[PDB]
RNA sequence: UGCCUGGCGGCCGUAGCGCGGUGGUCCCACCUGACCCCAUGCCGAACUCAGAAGUGAAACGCCGUAGCGCCGAUGGUAGUGUGGGGUCUCCCCAUGCGAGAGUAGGGAACUGCCAGGCA
RNA sequence: UCCUCCUAAAGAGUAACGGAGGAGCACGAAGGUUGGCUAAUCCUGGUCGGACAUCAGGAGGUUAGUGCAAUGGCAUAAGCC
RNA sequence: GUUAUCACGGGAGACACACGGCGGGUGCUAACGUCCGUC
């Protein structure tokens, strides 16, 4: 609400006068956010999946959903059925209040800030990366941190293009490639 | 895609009703209008319907979409039934969760004077 | 430029293929355009001298039938497996 | 032994309550009309009339039904 | 009753897939939270409540494209039931049933009932 | 002893000391009901990753799985919650 | 087509078939070797 009301004021007004759009709706829309955790040492020790994912419940409006294993490989000795990770589905207020946290400060602040890649996307406008250094954000404290651990964030949008992606990074400025 | 989920979830009592072979009530439902009607055994006759975009049974509804105007619509639909002869037809909620707008003209047919 | 002679078809099936066969002849097909396909009688040692050219794979065939002209174009030329006699060929009127 | 495989009773001919069409090893057939499917994957008429094979379905699979007389 | 939209059946690649266009008159679809109807292997994940605040946009209805893909003759060819012959590993003679594949052709389907809208 | 494919010739049955294989198991859940979900494999991004822990997105549409050797079937699922 | 079809009662015989025709399996797509379904 509170960064929506802007984000419809400023962002969706730039978007569609830059893209002379028609139909209101055909600016890109939010469906929601993707906060995963796929370190794949859970094997050897399960508390850290435990822990990791009730500092991600903690950091978050709600606890994350833990993901079972896919597929087996001999290769890498994993069963089935044995869980790895988790990943927290944001959507509503929480996504919007994360979402607004992060930007705020998160990520102007991180070592060697060489800058976010706007080309590195699935191929219908679906911005999925990795960040390591969990440290980077404001409510893991170095009273709870364990290890430097990493995450996966994805912004799935309603868009179904490269340019849609462009245009929202646009939009939040995009610091530099 | 909604629709099609729906009516996959619907299709087992559907093809499970062919076998038994008798008349079934069933309810389509949106949030902005609602329609029913009574299918014959055969699946493609059937012997009364309604729906929530005709005024002649939404004059007395606040709109066409709501708790009322779904139990109104399930009387009605129960009257008409009781009135043409329709011999103990059976029910179907098109594949719906019975719990809302669906289980209220459910209570209000059942309650009209049906036996199902 | 190429003379052509054909006979008309009365008979139909295996049997007559078989009968033509052993009399030295085999059928031939036009088909093509809204005038309903035909089955016509060609004899096999004029018809295997005519197809011993080497321009028969572009050369338009005038068909002479019935003391009509036709024009057409073969497009199917079934071959016997191995041995070196003809059973069937497919004519379009173009 | 050789286990017995094969449509026990052909398309046209007439069948009772409770006669099995054919008892097949897998579910090369479906029951349509008057016709139920055994715990064994066998087709059992349930009234008295003519049996009938028939094609549809996306994989064209194949239905045997009954039409009373 | 001319046209559009949604549901209930038939048929099951002529209804299938790719591309362009069009659509808010009705209908359909996107939307907030939810302590309340309903409940989550967390999430309103699926389904429900206030309707248009706004639109025709993922999706969805329809048209063109015969592009991919599908159905598909007549005839021909392989095969085969019966009687006989030959140089009897196989072929032919008289006769009946007839392939697959391919060509012409087909087609962007069609049909019965209910409901709403522009007339 | 039982069971699976041919032989066994477009209904069924159909043999040689013919050519090929598994079993003497197994549940108080691995059964039933009801409410739901839906496969291997490749591609994009990925401190751990070597292509082959899993992860967010795309294609795939049962070649997966369907406890055993094998055969017929299973998407409406007979696969899973 | 003389009911040539089926059903019950009593009496049987055999319970070691060869050759040829038609479509096949084993055999080395060596066969006229060998075993099958039918006349």
């Amino acid at each position: 609400a509170k960064l929506h009301d802007y984000y419809k004021d400023e962002v969706v007004k730039k978007l569609m006068t830059e893209f002379n759009y028609n139909s209101v709706m055909q600016v890109p829309r939010v469906e929601k956010i993707t906060l995963n955790m796929g370190v794949g040492e859970a094997i050897a020790d399960k508390k850290l999946l435990d822990n990791a994912a009730a500092d991600l419940a903690a950091i978050s409006g709600q606890k994350p959903l833990i993901t079972k294993a896919r597929k087996s490989v001999a290769g890498f000795k994993i069963r089935q059925g044995y869980p790895i990770g988790c990943k927290v589905t944001l959507r509503g207020e929480r996504m919007w209040e994360f979402f607004e946290r992060l930007i705020t400060i998160a990520v102007p602040r991180i070592r060697d800030f060489r800058g976010l890649s706007a080309k590195s996307f699935d191929g219908r406008g679906n911005y999925s990366m990795g960040v390591r250094e969990q440290i980077i954000f404001p409510e893991i404290d170095y009273d709870k941190v364990d290890r430097v651990r990493g995450l996966d964030i994805t912004i799935t949008t309603t868009a179904k293009s490269d340019e849609e992606g462009r245009a929202l990074l646009a939009a939040f400025d995009f610091p530099f490639r | 895609d909604k629709k099609s989920a729906r009516i996959r979830r619907a299709t087992r009592a559907r093809r499970k009703l062919q076998e038994l072979g008798a008349t079934r009530l069933v309810v389509h439902r949106t949030p902005r209008h609602i329609y029913a009607q009574v299918i014959a055994p055969n699946g493609s006759e059937v012997l009364v319907a309604a729906s929530t975009v005709e005024k002649a049974i939404a004059e007395q509804l606040k709109y066409t979409g709501n708790k009322d105007a779904a139990a109104a619509v399930g009387k009605a639909v129960a009257e008409r039934a009781l009135e043409k002869g329709i011999k103990d037809v059976s029910f179907d909620r098109s594949g719906f969760q019975y719990h809302g707008r669906v289980q209220a003209l459910a209570d209000a047919a059942r309650e009209a004077g049906l036996q199902f | 430029m190429f003379t052509i002679n054909a006979e008309v078809r009365k008979e139909q099936g295996k049997g007559a293929s078989r009968r033509l066969r052993a009399a030295n002849k085999f059928p031939a097909i036009i088909y093509g355009g809204k005038e309903a396909p035909l089955a016509i009688e060609l004899d096999h040692d004029k018809v295997m001298n005519m197809q011993a050219k080497a321009e028969f794979y572009s050369e338009v065939l005038t068909i002479v039938v019935d003391g009509k002209e036709i024009k057409v174009k073969a497009q199917d030329v079934q071959r016997h497996p191995y041995k070196p006699k003809l059973q069937h060929i497919d004519f379009v009127r173009a | 032994e050789a286990k017995r495989l094969g449509v026990k009773r052909f398309g046209g001919e007439s069948v009772l309550a409770g006669s099995i069409i054919v008892r097949q090893r897998g579910t090369k057939f479906h029951a349509g009309a008057n016709v139920g499917c055994g715990r064994d994957h066998t087709l059992f008429a349930k009234a008295d009339g003519k049996v009938k094979f028939e094609v549809k379905g996306p994989k064209n699979r194949k239905f045997i039904s009954i039409e009373a007389e």
